[PDB]
């Protein structure tokens, strides 16, 4: 009944998150960047591969270089540090998965065995395994030591946009541009809950740091998913926002949404209230088009955020600390009855 | 080349390959019918249905495959499970104009009322008013507009729909019952600015002068938002309208500077009307 | 019109079905067959 | 007469928690990282063990890390052989070319619940 | 050109030498050898 | 128009082709659904969607016999009709 | 990795019976994929080796056994009881058999079981086919 729905969706009241506005424009790279990560321990740095297929690992707190990882030749598509091992994976569309070191900052495994370009890695984090998808429809996973397709995931469509690895089933959330989240076993090797719920490519996978859901984003709607079932638990607002590139999560349930369109829009991950929707001011000389936000992060603490941006540009944006929630109140909490969407 | 079972092998790895790909459905629905085999085709539609819910022709040929093979109790089925989905508008009005062309009269009010919980604006209870007033119960019709105006009186926290759809309804609901006293009893409850427009017109249609008067005024004020305007303010007041007109001068560079002009002339005017 | 763009990649699916047979590659020898651990 | 659509429903279409904002979907325990990642540990380490121990590779043999009972009473000891070391371990295995069938167990739901410009 | 609450930084010269690892290799037992 | 309103009118027009026109049993194990099915009904809509489908085929071929603007051969006179449409 | 399928008359009138199983034998005389395969003696002196010359998925498609080639049930050819169930149920069940390579290799792949596999595979219905069978040779 779709009345009441709706009569308890304005019964209930979104939770207050504090603005962002803009704190930093790191400008280095002489490409787009196309992934971000962030190292899950230290916060010392953060990498960005690039499309000039040069990563860059810049520093948090002073915005400097450090060191540039260029041991790929086509263009770095993601980059995935991590948790429990000083390594860093680094998928390009070289076909090549590559592992860097950091106590070396040196290239020591290189993953042969993709059909086409890859676009994304999802290191499992609890176990030594990497889950690297892409182009040619498949998700393979790869033991850490023998370098190895352990297991081939069989299922997906169109080529595959993001995969989230989980501690525990469905251990690969992945997504392709089938419009379908599959939730994979990776045991069976078998798509336990088949998400057919988006319209488009789903370019975006986020994982929430603190509780078992993911958010799934095609153009105008994010949907987030509840992974014990495979349950939608809300679908966004979203409206006329764009293409969405890339979700994050924030540890305090700020959920970032980078478009196509330069727009930014910040949403409350309990209720699904749109608060805050930036535009990203482009360079002085770049093109309209070169708005868009490819990329973003968050903090490993969640008080930063960063994107990188198609004008060869990395942003860091940050909450405003002196708001209140009688200052800047966000948006309105008002559910649309046109759409479905509530 | 009449064998049936390899080029059923060969839709079905066609589907395989793309799913959503809509003629190769309707294609391989109709080549299982020109062979005049219905069961199977009815097995497919049915996976038609079940992979792609939210397509309207999918529904809309099983539903003329079971109009021309005359199953009806099937199309029951299919409908009410159809619009279970949170269908489009046009799926309930296909439902509704099968429980019409199906002369079944008491099932079309329990559909009108799932499609009230469905999809709730006044054009959809407006539908539920047309069919009612089409045919002939007029205790219904009255029950259908004091349901549909205690809905309304029910969802004004909601902001469910526009004060133009509420003056949608209670002007259906005067225009009604001119047919005449509950309509002007709605239109008082109702005034409780637009909607007062619509009294004013109603009462038009069906003491007029002030009102008619009074509703004239309101557009006024709106278009300033001159000296015409300001003019019949003055007339409809006193001292409002004075300040009115003060006001649509003080809105009026030489261009600029001759408005401010007119604007001074029209207050002394008023002045004069009415030292200091 | 021999030479095309490409409309879909090969997907992996077609390489999970074929059989492997078993060639011992340059590369994937033996090497870095220690697995660095972190603090915690 | 319900037997159509027998996959589709609303608790698919409907957001859980668009009710309640409040509801929990809580991380897995410690228990059930532990249980599931030992699992799968063990099920990685069998494949990886395969996929080393049917090498040619000599060395791949130490990077690696039997009663069968058929239908009532031949209970049965399997006594894998020593293969002849020099002959094809797998005269078997053979390069072909093979495509598999995209079986369809259950119909899937495919729900998209929703000019001159372009 | 963004502001002047936001730092834009225009870096092309890498801070550290290549040669230093970005996650140290730690090792309780003081190794003297 | 679009694909939805498309797909209601050729179902109005469908239901206006059948007003110029105008049980169920199941086993226990199989549980399969055996519907009575009238003779005339099924060679009905057999010989209405043969004829929709001829006439579709002949309307077509009328479109395909039209030609009256730079062309070398078929194909590029369909293309050149396609960038006339394109200039509006 | 699943056992295999031999039925009561390959193995024989013995109660140990020691087979020896082969990663990857060799190619099924069905569908030309390699399989595991089990080759042993009936008894322990005995002069000929009896091998399963089918995969396990072949074996589960036809509901026979991979040495004797009979069925799983009733030990008998696969033409023949498919020939006994188009004399019960009137229906011409018969087994698709392939003879394209890449036909064999598809058609043992998928999860079916083709022919008259269905019927003798649980019990039940193989004793509903039996007392039909009864009820045939009574009339
Ligand atoms: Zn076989
Ligand atoms: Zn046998």
């Amino acid at each position: 009944l779709i009345v009441n729905r709706y009569e308890k969706l304005l019964s209930q009241r979104p939770e207050w998150h504090a603005p962002w506005k803009l704190s930093r424009v790191i400008n280095g790279h002489l490409g787009w960047v196309r992934c971000v990560a962030i190292d899950p321990v230290d916060n010392e740095w953060f990498i960005t591969g690039s499309n000039d297929t040069t990563m860059k690992v810049w520093d948090l707190a002073t915005g400097k270089l450090k060191t540039t990882l260029a041991g790929h030749v086509m263009t770095v598509r993601d980059v995935a540090v991590s948790d429990r091992h000083p390594y860093l994976f680094s998928v390009s569309e070289d076909k090549t998965v590559k592992c860097w070191d950091l106590e070396k900052n040196q290239i020591i495994r290189d993953y042969y065995g993709h059909l086409s370009g890859v676009r994304t890695v999802s290191i499992h984090p609890t176990l030594d395994l990497i889950a690297t998808a892409g182009r040619d429809s498949v998700i393979k996973l790869w033991d850490m030591r023998t370098r190895i397709p352990v297991i081939t995931l069989v299922g997906h469509k169109g080529p595959i946009n993001q995969v989230q690895c989980t501690p525990v089933d469905p251990q690969v959330v992945s997504s392709s541009t089938d419009a379908t989240v599959r939730l994979w076993d990776v045991v069976a090797g078998k798509t336990m809950k088949v998400l057919t719920h988006h319209k488009r490519s789903v370019r975006a996978t986020a994982l929430h740091p603190k509780e078992f859901s993911v958010a799934s984003a095609c153009t105008d709607d994010i949907r987030s998913w509840g992974l014990a079932e495979g349950s939608l638990l809300t679908n966004f607002e979203s409206e006329k926002t764009g293409i969405i590139n890339t979700l994050s999560i924030n540890q305090d349930d700020v959920l970032f949404a980078g478009g196509d369109n330069g727009v930014l829009s910040f949403y409350d991950y309990k209720s699904g209230h749109k608060y805050q929707s930036l535009a990203t001011r482009e360079m002085v000389g770049s093109l309209e088009g070169e708005r868009s936000v490819l990329c973003s992060t968050f903090d490993k603490t969640g008080l930063r955020l960063i994107t990188g941006e198609a004008d060869k540009s990395i942003k860091i944006w940050k909450q405003d600390e002196t708001a209140t929630k009688e200052s800047e109140p966000g948006l309105a909490w008002n559910p649309n009855l046109s759409a479905k969407r509530f | 080349q009449h064998d049936m079972r390899r080029a059923r092998s060969i839709f079905e790895r066609a589907l395989l390959v793309d799913s959503s790909f809509i003629p190769l459905w309707i294609r391989y629905i109709d080549a299982e019918l020109k062979v005049k085999c219905i069961n199977h085709a009815r097995n497919l539609m049915n996976r038609a249905i079940s992979t792609l819910p939210r397509v309207d022709k999918l529904w809309y040929k099983y539903l003329i495959v079971e109009e021309s093979l005359n199953n009806v109790e099937i199309v029951r089925s299919l409908y009410t499970k159809w619009c279970s989905l949170e269908p489009g508008v046009n799926a309930w009005n296909s439902f509704v104009d099968f429980e019409i062309r199906q002369k079944n009269w008491n099932g079309v009010r329990e559909i009108y009322s799932k499609y009230v919980m469905a999809h709730p604006q006044m054009q959809t209870w407006l539908k539920w008013v047309r069919f009612e007033n089409r045919h002939g119960n007029t205790e219904f019709t009255r029950s259908v507009y004091s349901l549909a105006i205690d809905t309304v009186a029910n969802l004004q926290n909601l902001q469910i729909w526009s004060d133009m759809e509420v003056a949608k309804l209670v002007n259906s609901f005067a225009h009604w019952e001119a047919a005449y006293e509950r309509s002007s009893a709605l239109y008082q409850i109702a005034i409780e600015q637009l909607l007062k427009a619509g009294l004013l017109d109603f009462e038009k249609q069906f003491s007029i002068e002030e009102t008619i008067s009074y509703k004239r005024k309101m557009e006024y004020e709106t278009i300033l938002s001159d000296t015409w305007w300001l003019y019949l303010d003055l007339i409809s007041e006193p001292k409002q309208i004075m300040q009115t007109f003060e006001k649509a001068i003080v809105d009026s560079k030489n261009v600029q500077w001759k408005r401010y002009i007119y604007l001074w002339m029209r207050y002394i005017c008023y002045v004069e009307l009415e030292s200091l | 019109t021999s030479h095309r763009p490409q409309l879909e990649a090969r997907s992996g699916a077609k390489a999970a079905a074929y059989t492997p047979t078993g060639i011992e590659h340059a590369r994937l020898l033996p090497g870095h067959t220690t697995l660095k651990y972190r603090k915690f | 007469t319900d037997q159509i659509a027998k996959n589709v429903k609303l608790d698919d279409f409907i957001p859980k928690r668009q009710s309640n904002f409040e509801l929990s979907v809580p991380l897995p325990t410690k228990a059930e990282i532990q249980e599931c990642t030992a699992r799968t540990k063990s099920y990685i380490q069998r494949l990886v063990n395969a996929k080393l121990a049917n090498s040619n590779n000599r060395a791949s043999s130490r990077y690696v890390t039997a009663n069968l009972l058929l239908n009532n009473s031949h209970h049965i000891e399997v006594v894998s052989k020593q293969m002849d070391p020099l002959l094809p371990r797998f005269v078997g295995k053979k390069a072909r070319k093979v495509v598999a069938p995209t079986e369809n167990d259950e119909v899937v739901p495919v729900l998209h619940m929703d000019p001159n410009e372009w | 050109p963004y502001g002047k609450e936001v730092e834009v930084l225009m870096e092309t010269k890498n801070t550290q030498s290549p040669q230093t690892p970005l996650v140290e290799p730690v090792t309780e037992r003081t190794k003297l050898q | 128009i679009s694909y939805d309103q498309l797909a209601k009118l050729s179902y109005e027009k469908t239901l206006r082709n059948l007003a110029t026109q105008t049980k169920v049993q199941k086993d226990t194990k199989t549980g399969k659904i055996t519907i009575a099915d009238d003779d005339k009904l099924v060679n009905k809509l057999a010989v209405s969607l043969q004829s929709e489908s001829k006439k579709r085929y002949e309307a077509r071929k009328r479109q395909m016999q039209n030609a009256k603007e730079s062309f070398i051969n078929d194909k590029n006179k369909q293309f050149n009709e396609k960038l006339s449409r394109e200039s509006k | 990795e699943p056992p295999p399928n031999i039925c009561e008359q390959c193995l024989g009138d013995e109660a140990n019976i020691r087979m020896t199983k082969i990663p990857q034998g060799s190619e099924c005389k069905i569908c030309t994929l390699p399989f595991t395969l089990y080759h042993f003696k009936t008894s322990k002196r005995s002069n000929n080796i009896i091998k399963t010359l089918i995969c396990v998925r072949c074996a589960t498609q036809r509901n026979i056994c991979q040495c004797c080639m009979l069925d799983s049930r009733w030990h008998i050819p696969i033409q023949l009881r498919d020939h006994l169930i188009s004399l019960v149920n009137e229906e011409n069940v018969m087994t698709e058999e392939a003879k394209n390579d890449m036909m064999k290799r598809f058609l043992s792949l998928k999860n079916v079981k083709l022919g008259g596999a269905q019927i003798t595979s649980d019990p039940s219905e193989a004793d509903n086919i039996v007392d039909k069978l009864k009820n045939i040779l009574l009339r």
